[PDB]
């Protein structure tokens, strides 16, 4: 055709390409004979589906041709410039040095087996009974290919192609290439099969028409195109198979920016990324990660005229994951480090949050509660209450806030909150929208996926119309619901609740009555356990402390001191989760020992009866508690002993707790 | 033997190989579950359908793996659950026939040999969840464990189709079987008369139920940050109105998947949507 149909002749072809991959059979052998043939016999006995043809195994393959001096074009610059096309003449190069029948499969022990050498026997016979169409490529591969790029010091040998640029500059040349950007991963779709291949039966002649899946959309063929079921007055009419067709694994994800690289301007975009082969099931929502992968558009095939002119709206196609930041196994000796060294109520206290000043009694507190353990295997329909809650009041000029919520980043499962967005109606699981896609999921908010954990709350007067609610729902055993018009289902609850009650404006005065800033009196005084303060008195000899305290964090950046050695986060988590298996059982000198307790609590309790300061009238609710704690105590600290001792230990912390105000 | 184009099934040895399955068997299975009932759950069960006159017999489908044959049938049945399903409802059927040849006094000999039955394979294999359905599941069975949403009232299936034509009168029935509809294009019930206007008296021709329900699994041990997606079923027996919206769910179904229609007014099409069928639930 006239009118500049052809082009300019290009110096760069593919033939010469061609046979550069004919010479990828056995010769590489510096890295037990051919090692990427060695691959090759570990996926046709079928167990593994993804072969990884690097870059590493063509430069080397580049170094022992530094001696022949012949004109070997280079692989790495045609393969950056049309990536896409480095696969359809790689498939094209296997099947004439793969050696098929290695394998041994009899009858079962290989899925769609007897079938395809049915089906394949079936156009084998078919292809000598006149007295024909052969196989597209595409029919029997049962395997996929892949590529992976190189930033190691090779590249500071001798020569870029795989720096990790950013989304933001990466409009220009560097589509139809291979390129990665890491970023972080967010709208994670499902599992669909696509369509790869074809098979449509007429059921008169059994020629089953074969074609390439192009884009989203297509459509079928009539019924009078075949060799034999057709050209007559009779033609089968066509229609699909399931069994006879192959499909593949499809996933979708997007991504944005580190929010770190991203300039002062403007709010950061996404992409659109897709999977093949079997890299699928390996993403997760909040991964900082990296995709290398390689690049183009698409057309967009709808009201192409009015709207859609040149617009492109490209993805880019996934290669490669370099994820990365992720009990008696290789892991023994940290666990024997606690045991050797002992030292658990006073090392192990120093040991989470070092990072203020004083204030051991709360940080201990605290740690017997990051244990939990079941309460008791109650057997018969007597779901006993579990999992004490401690709430803290008081206002700090410390930001009480990166107190608490730097527990809650370390500690296993427990999920950050706030006042605003999930709030007291969104704490649970509730009905939304949702995209195109399957709409009134089950989305929810904190409770429905914290279960048995840290549900660290802040800003407790905010959405309190709901919150108040919500607060009780949990504290009552085992009403997690959605009583809404959609469905009447009730999930389980077993989740601790860590809050902290700003007070009212100013000062709490300690002089003033309290409860004049926590507004809920049923919810405190009656099912709760324990309290504490956080008043500031005015001190000379601390606050210079203090000032010392503040300012040493500045002219350096470190922190730590006071002859304490820091201890990583896993060994406690490993010390948490072993006395989490072990649960021993009490004995009978310590119920002895807190029903004289009780009435000691009782009596001086029943002295007061004054609303100037103390709160609280001795309930059995307090009891069981007392009785919770020194269980828990006895089960981080257990060497079999529940005693009148591991019970002193927790009666030592109702005292300090209690009287905080009296200061 | 009889050897077809689609499966790699045999003939009816299954048949035959069911009744010794069945009649000699007592008691089985011990051999796993070896802690130290004279006569099988299934015999007597045979003889109370018998007079009770119910359709459906819930198999455990568990015994083939505790039985000395039946192997090939048992990895068949996982492996073509279609067809195999439609042989075993011969069998039940024609082995009530082999109960009913000895006594001639049950129930006229008739009325039970009408009305067919059906058979419920369950609790088969294992599964986990939803994050392990690989694209080669094609026609499996499989294990589900989750959570019934919300139901939709019953549309009806084309069963059986109905044509009149404009002559005087015309009450054929043409089946379908199929997805497509097949038509005549020549006049009828004469010997002379044109390619005439065949009209579609939609309101006769019978059908049965079908109902769509919507799942999503249950959150089991999701590690915090996978939110729990959706699935779908569909129902052909008479085990609507029991499977109600708000209850946990443990479904035993097979696996299909269907075409859409990208336009909705073309013929065109390709992500595909795949769903469940139940053959029984619990």
């Amino acid at each position: 055709m006239s009118a500049a149909l052809p082009s300019i002749q290009l110096p760069v072809d593919y033939n010469n390409l061609f046979n550069e991959i004919t010479d990828f059979l056995v010769t590489f052998k510096q890295d037990k004979g051919p090692k990427y043939m060695a691959m090759l016999q570990k996926v046709a006995n079928r167990e593994l589906n993804s072969v990884i043809i690097d870059l590493d195994d063509i430069l080397q393959y580049q170094n022992e041709k530094f001696l022949q001096g012949t004109q070997a074009d280079d692989l790495v610059s045609a393969i950056q410039q049309n990536a896409n096309h480095f696969t359809e003449l790689f498939c094209r190069a296997i099947d004439n040095n793969m050696p098929l029948p290695t394998k041994e499969i009899d009858y079962k022990d290989d899925v769609l087996d007897v079938i395809l050498n049915q089906r394949r026997l079936r156009n084998e016979r078919m292809l000598s009974d006149r007295t024909t169409e052969l196989f597209p490529p595409n029919l029997t591969r049962r395997y996929f290919l892949y590529f992976k790029p190189l930033s190691q010091n090779c590249a500071r040998r001798y020569r870029i192609s795989s720096k990790p640029l950013s989304v933001r500059q990466i409009k220009g040349d560097f589509l139809g290439q291979l390129i990665t950007v890491r970023g972080i991963i967010t709208r994670v779709s499902d599992v669909k099969p696509a369509v790869e291949v074809i098979a449509y039966t007429c059921d008169q002649c059994g020629y089953e028409v074969f074609q390439e899946v192009n884009s989203r959309t297509f459509t079928p063929l009539s019924e009078c195109t075949s060799e034999e079921c057709s050209q007559n007055q009779t033609k089968g009419q066509l229609f699909m198979s399931t069994r006879a067709s192959k499909f593949s694994a499809f996933q979708e994800c997007k991504i944005q920016e580190l929010s770190q690289q991203v300039p002062v301007g403007h709010i950061p975009r996404s992409l659109n990324i897709h999977v093949n082969g079997t890299l699928v099931r390996s993403l997760s929502p909040g991964d900082i990660v990296d995709v290398t992968g390689i690049f183009l558009p698409a057309p967009y095939t709808g009201f192409k005229a009015l709207k859609a002119g040149l617009l492109t709206e490209t993805y880019l196609e996934a290669q490669f994951v370099r994820q990365h930041k992720k009990l008696t196994s290789d892991v023994e000796e940290r666990v024997m480090e606690l045991i050797t060294s002992g030292d658990v109520y006073n090392r192990l206290a120093k040991s989470i949050a070092p990072e203020i000043y004083g204030n051991l009694d709360v940080k201990k507190a605290l740690l017997l509660l990051l244990v939990g353990g079941v309460d008791k295997r109650v057997g018969d329909g007597m779901k006993i209450r579990g999992d004490i809650n401690v709430c803290l009041m008081g206002d700090p000029g410390v930001a009480k806030s990166q107190l608490l919520k730097a527990i809650c980043k370390i500690s296993p499962r427990g999920v950050y909150t706030t006042g605003k967005g999930s709030s007291g109606v969104g704490l649970t699981a509730a009905v939304m929208k949702d995209p195109v896609t399957d709409e009134m999921i089950l989305e929810g908010g904190a409770l429905v996926l914290a279960d048995n954990g840290i549900c660290c709350i802040d800003e407790f007067d905010k959405m309190d119309e709901s919150d108040r609610t919500a607060i009780h729902e949990v504290m009552e055993q085992q009403t997690i619901s959605i009583s809404k018009a959609g469905i009447n289902t009730t999930l389980n609850a077993r989740t601790s609740i860590l809050a902290a009650a700003n007070p009212l404006y100013g000062r709490y005065n300690p002089r003033l009555s309290p409860l004049d800033n926590i507004n809920l009196p049923a919810a405190l005084l009656s099912r709760f356990d324990i309290l504490f303060l956080m008043l500031d008195i005015p001190s000379r000899d601390d606050d210079e402390k203090l000032a010392e305290h503040v300012t040493y964090v500045h002219m350096h950046n470190k922190q730590p001191d006071l002859d304490f050695t820091p201890v990583e986060p896993s060994k406690m988590r490993e010390y948490i989760a072993y006395a989490k298996t072990k649960r021993p059982v009490m004995s009978e000198a310590v119920n002895d020992y807190v029903v004289q307790a009780y009435i000691r609590l009782r009596q001086d309790s029943k002295r007061e009866m004054d609303s100037k300061f103390s709160f609280g009238q001795a309930t059995p609710r307090t009891l069981l508690g007392i009785i919770r704690l020194s269980q828990a105590l006895a089960k981080l600290r257990l060497a079999d002993m529940v005693d009148i001792d591991d019970v002193e230990e927790a009666l030592r912390l109702v005292r300090v707790s209690k009287e905080s105000l009296y200061q | 033997l009889r050897i077809i184009w689609g499966t790699n099934v045999s003939i009816q040895e299954c048949t035959t190989n069911f009744r010794n399955f069945l009649m000699s068997f007592k008691y089985k299975f011990r051999k796993i579950l070896d802690e130290r009932d004279e006569e099988l759950y299934y015999i007597k069960q045979l003889n109370e359908m018998r007079e009770l006159g119910t359709s459906n017999l819930n198999l455990d489908a568990r015994n083939l793996l505790a039985y000395k044959q039946t192997e090939d049938l048992y990895h068949q049945l996982l492996n073509y659950p279609q067809e195999v399903i439609s042989i075993m409802d011969q069998t039940i059927k024609d082995c009530m026939v082999s109960l009913i040849v000895d006594n001639n006094l049950d129930y006229d000999l008739d009325e039970i040999e009408t009305k067919f039955y059906k058979v419920r394979p369950y609790n088969v294999g294992s599964c986990k969840g939803m994050r392990e359905l690989n694209p080669n599941d094609i026609d499996k069975l499989i294990n589900l464990k989750g959570l019934v949403l919300r139901s939709t009232p019953v549309i009806p299936d084309m069963k059986v189709a109905f044509f009149k034509c404009n002559v005087c009168d015309h009450t054929m029935a043409v089946e379908i079987d199929r997805g497509v509809i097949q038509e005549p294009a020549r006049c009828e019930r004469i010997d002379c008369n044109e390619p005439n206007s065949m009209s579609l008296i939609h309101n006769r021709c019978s059908f049965a139920d079908k109902q769509v329900i919507k799942l999503q699994e249950t959150p089991d041990f999701v590690p915090d940050g996978q939110t729990p997606h959706s699935i779908s079923l569909c129902v052909y027996d008479e085990l609507v109105d029991s499977c109600r919206a708000g209850d946990r769910i443990e479904v035993t179904g097979t696996f299909r998947s269907i075409p859409i229609r990208a336009n909705s007014r073309q013929r065109v099409l390709s992500l595909y949507k795949t769903y469940v069928d139940v053959v029984h639930v619990k």
